RNA sequence: AAUGGCUGAAAGCCUCUCAAGCCAGAAUUUCGUCUAGAUGAAUACUUUGUCUUUUUCUUGUUACUUUAGUACAAUUGAAAAUUAUAUACGUUGUAUUUAUUAUCUCGUGUAUUACUCUAUCAAAAGGGUAGUGAAUACUGAGUUAACAAAUUAAAGCAUAA
RNA sequence: UGUCGGCUCUUCCUAUCCAUUUCAAGCAGAAUUGAAAAAAGGUAUGAUUGUUCACCAUUUAAUAGGGAACGUGAGCUGGGU
RNA sequence: AUAAACAUACUUUGAAUCGGCCAAGUCUGGUAAGCAGGACUGGCGAUGCGGGAUGAACCGAACGUCGAGAUAAAGUGCCAAA
């Protein structure tokens, strides 16, 4: 059996456009290719839009009690109610962006304590090992 | 001793099917894979560093090199556009070249 | 600089058409390649969809003289030679030059057995093709034709997958063990300065 | 895509100028929209440009692109044998998208360039008049399916590599 | 247009082209398929043909309509004095076909076999073998042949054991001797490599090979004949007497 | 059309046991075991525990599901299910197939095996020549009453096509097939038990 | 292959399959066998052990002779299989070229290695054992840097095969 | 650009005459007839005519139809034109 | 209405030429022809260049020697620039 669908509350998160690496929760699907998410405006910035399941990925999250044609109002609610946040930074796939923010805003310098750092402490590590 | 540079690879000249324009030399970058990154090498400097056996009679360098620079981008592929002093010798497709850091702008 | 190293491309799960028009590009820029199990990969249609393609290739051949006419070659690996030398200039020292820097097996050799292995997403099978379409491996279609080593190769293929399974049993010891002592570095207390550079930026 | 509400007028012996024609018309831009416009009138009305004038044409805009109706469209066609009637229907979020899915359609299924195609009308159905085999399936409430095969996606074309590094692998996703 | 009236085609496609061959030995081009579940034993052996006689022989088949008395054979003999085996090969098995492993030699070697390796033996120093066999009995030389018999076990798929004739016991002016590889069909590479091991400087005689009422395959080079028109070589029509320029060629 | 989820299920009986590993279905029941392969790259079969009866308990069930998925492929799931149910037979109450030898003139003597894995059919309208037919692995003939046998087996596809083998070896070739009716017939397919 | 069939859906039944999966079936195809055959491999002997260019002797080849130049042991490069992938996670988002903190010296032992070398057992192994050195971690302390500098060319034939 | 036919020789097409494998018949057997896979192998001897063509007498498992500058003259012949 | 002063009107002397061929939202004879003959226009002949792999006529466009750009017909998996 399949453990993650494309439904109606299904969690996802854009890989691609302007919003890429931001949440958004399904509230219509068009039909086989097309579905219509809208990640809380308010919460995550994703817009209420139809987007191609090709540039989306599913989560391991559903929102419950998520009717199709939620509005924005109960559909916030409801995202709150759920700590899809929360939950999502928990998660390996949330770890890894956090990490891509750290590192994109880190300097020449920064390069070369982690990079001077890490070499002492994997080789100590392989020292170790009997 | 360090690497101040990106190794680019003369693919070509400027050409059409059955045409071709030495004097425009076709570069890929290695890093560049689409024509948005290009604008931070738009200007840099790019040499075509040889090596040629000379005699011990001769006073003439062992190691040559030509320079030029990279002018504009070429399709959406990351490729670039780069004038030489010397347009660069077709029997040198598809070796390296090297593309430094200067003329800097940050 | 100067490309010394070799880029070895593993042809299992591609597709031959694919594979060959990105390595007869990079060719053409100096890259060096190597496709090893060049007999593993795959083409669209059935085997006996294949080979009625095949009998029309057999037929092309110089009437007066067969020996001055086309070479039909048989091993895989030389079907993905013509395939790549298609793809590149003809009749010029560019063409040529290009496919001297290529190199086909059917399996892995002993150099080569233990160099880092590539992959071409654009030639993955799994992209390209619709999973109900049927294909052929290049090593089936060689036996149908009279490539005589193809149960050579598959012996051969054996003794690599189970010397790589206990050299891998072993290296996944060792980096267990590796693992765990670099957490003990990491909680130590002497390492307190360092480790908070690292979490700081998040490698820790 | 783009609907356009265009109105004119016929100052003539014929047609009295006391009568107003109104059209709502799909076009790539207001000067395609025209001109189905005249050819409407010439061929409905006899009404021509040099003895007629335009008064209005103004971009209808979608008033909440943020629904998803099912779009029902009323055409006819032109074959090989003959002419043809047709109702079609596309779920989508605005009008001129629906339109644009059915030129698309059309032009794939029946082989039919736009250029001989005439849409009558379009309007909007309920959710269980919807009759099209395929897009049946996917207006109920409890519609779910998981996606398979996914070929992993790419955050821009920088990251696009021709060639990669170790194994390759699609996403039960 | 079409041929008025068909006819088969003269000559063999099958045997072109026509080359001749360079030695006089004839090198057999297979061998029968091994069995691993049997004794190890040679599969060929190598003799000079002497000349022809004919023969009477009562017939033993039943349902046959052929006189009581005997029938009027050919019968050709080949003259086959043992041989001497003087090592052994092992073959691999690549993709590329096989390819012989090593090679191991016995530590006597007789003069006929070294013949073999030059061209003008009569201003030679005869040198061959001479550090093989001085060396043969050394502790570090002795050790080297343990590990070629240890990688033969080891990779090793074909062993041939290479024989060598003694042409001091046939009336030929020849007295190079004539060497043949005689592949071991039988048992797994274990046993065949203790076999080939065991007749190191033995000689094999040619009953020992070939049984009684035994069809055996017979790999020889043809008489030569020399620059031949197309009425011998494929047996075309001569032409008619009226011809001009000549009547023993193609039209 | 396309159709958005097609799916099928096989009831599981108590004394079988099935294993799934990547569409290689094992059964293992009273009467033996059963392995099977199926290669089709847009079934997922996997076995849960499913209400199917009308007002029914929940009971264990192999689902063969395929999901969007044209009308050629779709048909596949129907098969699959079907082999896997036939497989479940095999194993409890397994197939026989019952031949029976018809001839005119010539009278036709069957000679099997003391194992019961080849039979040999002689005199086949007065022919010399002395038909063998191997049976397949699983399969074993006997014979049951006068010019009548009988293939036993776990699998019905071995069964079955040994049984054709059977009937296939002893065809009447150059001659009226309306008026020498010869050969041996499965007269009908049933289960053991 | 044409054809006859098995199981079997689509289409609750039927069906050899313009479905998945199999079997039997030609003077057929491919191995096997026969002829010619490219790059090759093993062994024997002569050598050489960083290397060639240009001359030059020989019927020709290798070794060889002379004048010079060049490098000098030590971190390279491997899971396999599947993709409707047992569960869970989706581990996101730059393959090669291209990942070493300038140089030298001074200091303590331990530990590690697909590191070099030696001896031995093996072995068409990123093999085992022992020893040695190298690099690195524990983990230092000092010196110095400014202008300059940081892929083989020419000549011979004594001897040996 | 040497213009018919024959002789010699090679290759190619299948719209197949025989041999091989199949299906159908108003196929009981024998002899047949229609069709499919298949062009790897065979497909003749003479009287009359320059003849291609034709017509007879035989034999054969069969004595199928065609192309290659209406194949082939520094290959022959010169019967015809 | 629009255009027109290197506009307009010419005069004299004279060269070569009157074997033509192609296309078609055209026609006649012919079963038809890369056949024979016509109405209108554009071309080839007299004409290179870019594209159609190759081509007298097709599509874009007509040429002093060059540099830099935006383009046309038409293309963007490799040969082949995208």
């Amino acid at each position: 059996v399949f453990s993650r669908f494309v439904e109606v509350g299904r969690v996802v998160l854009m890989k691609t456009g302007p919003f890429a690496s931001k949440l958004a929760v399904i509230v219509e699907i068009l039909d086989h290719n097309r579905v219509l998410v809208d990640g809380p405006q308010a919460i995550t910035g994703v817009p209420r839009q139809v987007v191609n399941l090709n540039t989306i990925s599913l989560t391991s999250f559903v929102v419950n009690k998520v009717t199709r044609g939620m509005t924005h109002k109960k559909l916030c609610l409801r995202f709150t109610q759920d700590a899809i946040i929360k939950r999502f930074n928990k998660t390996a796939t949330g770890k890894a962006i956090e990490k891509r923010i750290l590192r994109e805003k880190m300097t020449d310098f920064d390069k070369f304590q982690v990079s001077i750092i890490n070499r002492k402490i994997n080789a100590a590590a392989k020292i170790a090992v009997s | 001793k360090c690497r101040l540079h990106v190794n680019a690879v003369f693919m070509g000249f400027q050409r059409a099917q059955r045409n071709q324009y030495p004097n425009v030399a076709l570069l890929q970058i290695s890093g560049v894979n689409t024509k948005e990154d290009t604008p931070f090498y738009i200007g840099k400097r790019v040499a075509y560093v040889y090596k040629v056996n000379v005699k011990k009679g001769s006073n003439k360098p062992a190691i040559r090199a030509i320079f030029g620079k990279i002018v504009a981008p070429h399709g959406n592929h990351g490729v670039v556009k780069a004038r030489f002093l010397h347009n660069l010798p077709p029997k040198a497709m598809g070796q390296n070249l090297k593309v430094f850091l200067y003329p800097s702008n940050i | 600089s100067t490309n010394n190293k070799v880029t070895v491309i593993d042809c299992h799960g591609h597709v031959l058409g694919r594979v060959a028009s990105v390595v007869a590009k990079h060719l053409l820029l100096g890259q060096k390649f190597v496709l090893v199990r060049c007999e593993d990969l795959q083409v669209c249609g059935t085997l006996k969809m294949r080979l009625v393609q095949w009998e029309l290739y057999q037929r092309k051949r110089v009437n007066t003289n067969p020996t001055r006419g086309a070479f039909h070659h048989r091993s895989p690996a030389d079907m993905v030679r013509k395939a790549v030398r298609g793809m590149l200039p003809k009749n010029n020292y560019r063409g040529k030059l290009a496919l001297k820097n290529l190199k086909c097996f059917e399996g892995c050799p002993a150099p080569y057995d233990k160099m880092k292995k590539s992959s071409i997403p654009e030639a993955a099978a799994i992209y390209s093709f619709n999973p109900t379409r049927k294909r052929t491996l290049l090593g089936e279609l060689g036996t149908a034709v009279g490539w005589k080593y193809a149960d050579v190769v598959a012996k051969n293929e054996a003794e690599r997958k189970e010397r790589a399974a206990k050299w891998y049993a072993a290296k996944q010891l060792k980096q267990k063990a590796v693992a765990e002592a670099k957490e003990k570095i990491l909680a130590d207390e002497k390492y307190k300065a360092k480790v908070a550079i690292l979490k700081k930026f998040g490698y820790a | 895509m783009k609907e356009y509400y265009i109105t004119a007028r016929c100052t003539d012996k014929a047609h009295n100028p006391n009568e107003i024609f109104r059209s709502r018309v799909f076009a790539p831009n207001y000067v395609v929209a025209k001109s189905k416009f005249w050819m409407m009138l010439k061929k409905q009305h006899k009404v021509k440009k040099i003895n007629a004038e335009l008064l209005q044409c103004q971009p209808i805009f979608e008033k909440n692109p943020t629904v998803v109706k099912n779009y029902q469209i009323f055409l006819r066609y032109v074959s090989a044998g003959g002419i043809h009637n047709i109702t079609k229907q596309y779920r989508d979020v605005t009008r001129v998208g629906a339109v644009r899915q059915m030129y698309n359609d059309l032009a794939s299924q029946y082989r039919t360039r736009q250029d001989k195609i005439q849409l009558i009308s379009i309007t909007t159905v309920g959710d269980k008049a919807v009759k099209n085999p395929v897009l049946h399936q996917f207006v109920g409430h409890h519609v779910k399916f998981p996606m398979v095969h996914c070929k992993p996606v790419i955050a821009s074309k920088r990251f696009n590599l021709p060639i990669k590094a170790g194994k390759l692998t699609t996403k039960l996703c | 247009s079409h041929r008025k009236f068909e006819a088969p085609r003269h000559g063999s496609l099958a045997f072109h082209p026509r080359k001749r061959v360079h030695k006089v030995r004839a090198t057999v081009s297979a061998f029968p398929k091994d069995n691993a579940a049997e004794k190890p034993h040679l599969t060929g052996f190598l003799g000079f043909k002497a000349g022809m006689t004919h023969v009477i022989r009562e017939v033993k088949r039943t349902n046959t309509k052929l006189p009581k008395d005997g029938v009027l054979e050919p019968v050709t003999i080949i003259e086959t004095p043992p041989m001497v085996v003087a090592g052994f090969v092992g073959y691999k098995k690549t993709t590329t076909g096989l390819k012989p492993i090593t090679a191991v030699f016995a530590e006597h070697i007789a003069d006929e076999f070294k013949r073999r390796y030059t061209k003008k033996w009569y201003k030679n120093t005869k040198n061959q073998f001479a550090v093989h066999t001085e060396k043969y009995n050394d502790v570090k030389a002795k050790s080297k042949r343990e590990r070629q018999i240890r990688l033969i076990k080891n990779r090793c798929d074909v062993v041939r054991v290479i024989a060598h004739t003694q042409m001091a016991l046939v009336p030929l002016k020849q007295k190079k001797a004539e060497v043949m590889e005689i592949q071991i069909n039988g048992g797994s590479i274990a046993e065949k490599v203790d076999f080939a091991v065991s007749l190191l400087e033995k000689q094999i005689s040619v009953n020992s090979v070939f049984g009684t009422d035994e069809c055996i395959d017979v790999c020889s080079v043809t008489k030569g004949h020399g620059y031949n028109g197309v009425i011998k070589r494929f047996g075309v029509r001569h032409l008619p007497r009226k011809t001009h320029r000549g009547l023993r060629k193609v039209a | 059309p396309r159709l958005l989820k097609k799916t099928e299920h096989v009831v599981i009986p108590e004394g079988v046991n099935i294993e799934i590993n990547r569409k290689n279905i094992k059964v293992t029941g009273p009467r033996g075991s059963l392995t099977r392969e199926f290669q089709h790259p847009k079934v997922d079969i996997y076995a849960s525990k499913l209400v199917v009866k009308k007002e029914g308990p929940k009971e264990n069930v192999v689902v063969i599901d395929m999901w969007y998925g044209n009308r050629r492929d779709s048909a596949v799931v129907r098969t699959i299910a079907s082999h896997i149910k036939n497989m479940i037979t095999g194993v409890t109450k397994g197939y026989q197939y019952k031949m029976r030898v018809v001839y005119a003139h010539f009278p036709v003597t069957l000679v099997i095996a003391d194992d019961g894995k080849s039979i040999q059919v002689q005199n086949f309208l007065g022919e010399k020549r002395t038909r063998h037919i191997e049976m397949y692995d699983g399969v074993v003939v006997k014979k049951l009453g006068k010019d009548e046998i009988c293939l036993e087996g776990n699998d019905v596809e071995k069964v079955s096509q040994s049984a054709a083998n059977i009937h296939a070896a002893n065809l009447v070739r150059n001659k009226d097939i309306r008026q020498f009716l010869d050969g041996v017939y499965v007269s009908e397919k049933c289960l053991i038990e």
